[PDB]
């Protein structure tokens, strides 16, 4: 298959204005939530409608309870360190947990937080340890890394059992996951050439321009992939014409492994 | 899902015993031993999760995720190991399955054994005769009773600690007219050098 | 510094009746759960507590409710007891869940026997057998026994106290009653104790030896028309002296 | 840390006039999560807006999708209004075409 991978994060905010949840835990599986949950609704959702499809209540109301209870501890930890970053208001605690299946088979496996948005701890699975950004991190590091076991189940978690839901995942999700809706491409003039792509599934692309058949990285205007709406994603990238001296300029596109190449006669 | 343990199992005191415990689940978030001694709580005594053998004083826990295996490790058993062990697996949302348990029987090292049966004396509050089998090796096995009147318990291993000094004993009871200590462990095989001390 | 507290050690219950099982762990534990233990079987959860102020199903949640009352305690209630609800019944606690590494903390356990009839409740008779003295004379040890017999449920506690004061050294207790009438459900149970000591320890007529059961039995709310005395929850015991 | 949320307004396909179609502002990049989108229209604000769920990226920052249903004419100028707290006054972004 091509790449894919699951993650689930985590926002937790501490002094919440009036309406905006405490806590709020999001799955992912690619670009496409799979499943959400927040402390307004106390209920584990789905977010697609091939996870309703495949997973029985039993499911939905085991990890609703699963939930309850990582908020709360959530909280725990959120009041923690912002007594010991002494901060008065509201700030934000966020925690992101997942891996990917590669194409080539391998696997990858990531666990970190973030305090006011910024990274505060990540865990590292082969050498079984935390890095600390500060030393309220550190504090926290030393309590995490004193308890081994809980290290070691992390560990067996991110390599076998989220893959192992990913797979899952997968397959309920194949029709969405695993088509392929190929780019329309197209060359514009605005004095600059515009390539622009539309209509594509999946989200990953690359799209360059080329001046005489090599690359020009520090002259190219990148545009960010963007959701239409519909399922599938546009995108474009940008080159400044010289206007003294005529060049051949193409754009290349690469979408699940096709290239295409537009020449600008 | 389903965990299988042995019902029970005995060794020797200080001698090694291997309890096995495999498993079949959809997903493993982690097994865990923990030891019950007889009409107390189950408590904690270790948890595996990669491959491998981790060591705690006698006891060693191994784990094997591929094979769906686990085993406790007792060595140099003392009388104080008999218990249940029971093992338990976290599945793949963290719900834990719980073996049935293993009964670690422990034979104590008898080091001088002198078999006998001694009836002992009347209670002037009760019509029952009552017979004690006593200081047998522990290779010895105590049957119950073929009569219905006849009421035998199984051995029993008490601990002098002032003289360290261990014994199996049994106990057996009528209030029958024909009932004699003689008589009373007839169907038990007992060793041939039994002490019957004269009526 | 007392984990998990629960009660009632013992119970005895007629068909139909309520019950109400507490547990309080004192370790600011989040995660609490009631399990039931019979024979033949590993563990069964009752119903769970992932955190207080939300309680969920195990796997055996039918004639059973419980209530998180707060951080501390969760409560087990048998609504309508039946006769398939006899076990022993355990309350647990662990710091979090849905961490896969902490492991639980487990109360003392609840004895619970349910009958359709308390007309089979029986105390125990108590008989205590002074040492035989070909075996003082062969060893120079004196081997006392303790007999408790034809009680109903097994729900005994047996101790020996020499010169007034519990004893251990020296003392083995059946660790399972042996049934009076292995072919009856109901059959009332026999249990045997032995306490060794020395030959001189015996030979001094100073010293006191007693064996006590106590029986958790029936109280002052269960109704009772059977002839013989009503089979309350009481002490038992028999004495013995040394002998010169 | 505070991030300043990045503003971006096109049409779900190649606009053409008469042509029904969906305006899309995509904000995206932007710490905290409190945050408040319009879609204009002639620099009224439109009613029936929809938008997907909060969403997280790996670089913890958040990202949102507002959209509309319309038709686009040669006259309605149309645009994205985007209130934070990194923001002295709301920023209006206009949908080029
Ligand atoms: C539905 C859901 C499941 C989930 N599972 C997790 C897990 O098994 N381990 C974690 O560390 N974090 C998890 N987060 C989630 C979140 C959600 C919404
Ligand atoms: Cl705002």
């Amino acid at each position: 298959m091509r790449t894919h991978s699951l993650r689930y994060f985590r926002l937790g905010v501490s002094d919440p204005i009036h309406g905006v949840p405490e806590f709020i835990s999001v799955g992912y599986v690619d670009s496409h939530p799979i499943t959400t949950y927040d402390s307004v609704t106390r209920q584990k959702e789905p977010r697609a409608p091939w996870m309703a499809e495949n997973l029985a209540p039993d499911h939905w109301e085991r990890y609703t309870q699963l939930l309850r209870g990582w908020q709360q501890m959530f909280k725990v930890e959120l009041k923690r360190l912002q007594r010991h970053y002494n901060h008065s208001g509201s700030h934000t605690y966020q925690r992101m947990i997942g891996c990917e299946l590669l194409e080539d088979g391998s696997t990858t496996g990531f666990l970190q937080y973030a305090y006011d948005g910024q990274d505060f701890l990540i865990f590292n699975k082969d050498t079984l340890s935390w890095l600390a950004v500060d030393n309220v991190a550190h504090t926290i590091k030393q309590a995490w890394e004193a308890n081994q076991h809980e290290l070691l189940y992390q560990k067996n978690w991110l390599e076998e059992e989220c893959i192992a839901w990913l797979k899952r995942f997968l397959e309920y999700g194949k029709d969405t996951l695993q088509r392929t809706e190929p780019p329309l491409v197209r060359v514009n003039r605005k004095t600059a050439l515009f390539c622009k792509a539309h209509g594509f599934y999946p989200p990953e692309i690359y799209m360059t321009w080329m001046k005489n058949g090599e690359e020009i990285v520090q002259e190219i205007d990148y545009g960010d992939i963007l959701p239409s709406g519909d399922g599938t994603y546009q995108a474009w990238a940008s080159i400044e014409l010289d206007p003294q001296s005529s060049n051949l300029y193409s754009c290349h596109v690469e979408h699940s492994g096709v290239h295409m190449v537009l020449q600008v006669p | 899902q389903n965990i299988d343990q042995p019902t029970e199992m005995t060794a020797t005191e200080g001698a090694i015993v291997q309890i096995n415990c495999t498993y079949q689940t959809s997903g493993f978030n982690g097994l865990f031993w923990y030891q019950q001694h007889a009409g107390e709580a189950p408590t904690f005594l270790s948890y595996n999760v990669l491959d491998g053998l981790e060591e705690k004083g006698r006891f060693s826990s191994f784990l094997s995720r591929s094979k769906g295996y686990s085993y406790l490790l007792l060595k140099e058993l003392q009388m104080k190991d008999s218990a249940s062990y029971l093992c338990a697996v976290k599945d793949s949302n963290y719900q834990l399955i719980w073996g049935a348990g293993t009964k670690l029987i422990i034979k104590p090292d008898i080091q001088n054994p002198d078999p006998a049966v001694y009836q002992l004396r009347d209670s002037k509050s009760s019509d029952k005769s009552v017979c004690l089998f006593t200081d047998f090796d522990s290779q010895t096995n105590v049957s119950q009773s073929k009569d219905s009147d006849v009421y035998i318990t199984d051995k029993c291993v008490l601990d002098m600690r002032s003289m360290d000094f261990k014994s199996n004993s049994a106990v057996a009871w009528s209030n029958k007219s024909d009932f004699a200590c003689a008589n009373a462990f007839n169907n038990s095989i007992i060793p041939e050098d039994t002490f019957f001390p004269s009526p | 510094n007392a984990g998990v507290t629960q009660t009632p050690k013992f119970q005895v219950l007629k068909t139909g009746q309520s019950m109400t099982l507490q547990c309080a762990q004192d370790m600011n534990h989040n995660s609490m759960y009631w399990y039931r233990q019979d024979p033949g079987m590993g563990l069964r959860l009752i119903y769970y507590s992932a955190s207080e102020g939300t309680t969920d199903k195990g796997e055996v949640p039918n004639g059973y409710n419980v209530s998180r009352l707060n951080k501390r305690e969760f409560s087990l209630r048998l609504e309508s007891a039946a006769p398939s609800q006899t076990s022993v019944y355990f309350c647990a606690s662990s710091v979090w869940t849905g961490e896969g590494s902490g492991e639980l903390f487990f109360g003392e356990g609840s004895r619970l026997t349910v009958l359709e009839d308390l007309k089979n409740v029986f105390p125990p008779e108590v008989a205590v057998f002074e040492p035989s003295e070909a075996e003082i004379s062969h060893t120079q040890k004196a081997t006392l026994v303790c007999l408790a017999t034809g009680f109903y449920p097994d729900h005994v506690e047996l101790s020996w106290w020499v010169n007034g004061k519990e004893v251990h050294s020296g003392v083995c207790t059946d660790p399972q009653p042996l049934k009076e009438q292995p072919a009856l459900n109901d059959s009332r149970y026999a249990l045997s104790s032995r306490l060794r000591v020395s030959a001189t320890f015996w030979q001094n007529p100073r010293n006191h030896f007693r064996c006590q059961v106590q029986f958790y039995g029936l109280s002052e709310n269960d109704e009772w028309t059977q002839d013989r005395a009503k089979p309350v929850t009481q002490i038992v015991s028999a004495e013995a002296w040394g002998r010169a | 840390i505070q991030r300043t949320p990045k503003i971006q307004v096109y049409s779900r396909h190649p606009a053409e006039n008469g042509k029904s179609n969906f305006l899309n502002c995509y904000v995206s990049g932007f710490h905290p999560s409190d945050i408040e989108v319009d879609l204009l229209k002639n620099g009224e604000r439109i009613e029936k807006v929809e938008h997907s769920d909060l969403s997280f990226s790996k670089d913890w920052s958040f990202y949102l999708l507002y959209y509309t249903e319309f038709t686009p004419t040669e006259k309605d100028e149309y645009a994205c209004r985007v209130n934070h707290v990194t923001l002295s006054q709301p920023k209006i972004v206009k949908w080029d075409r």
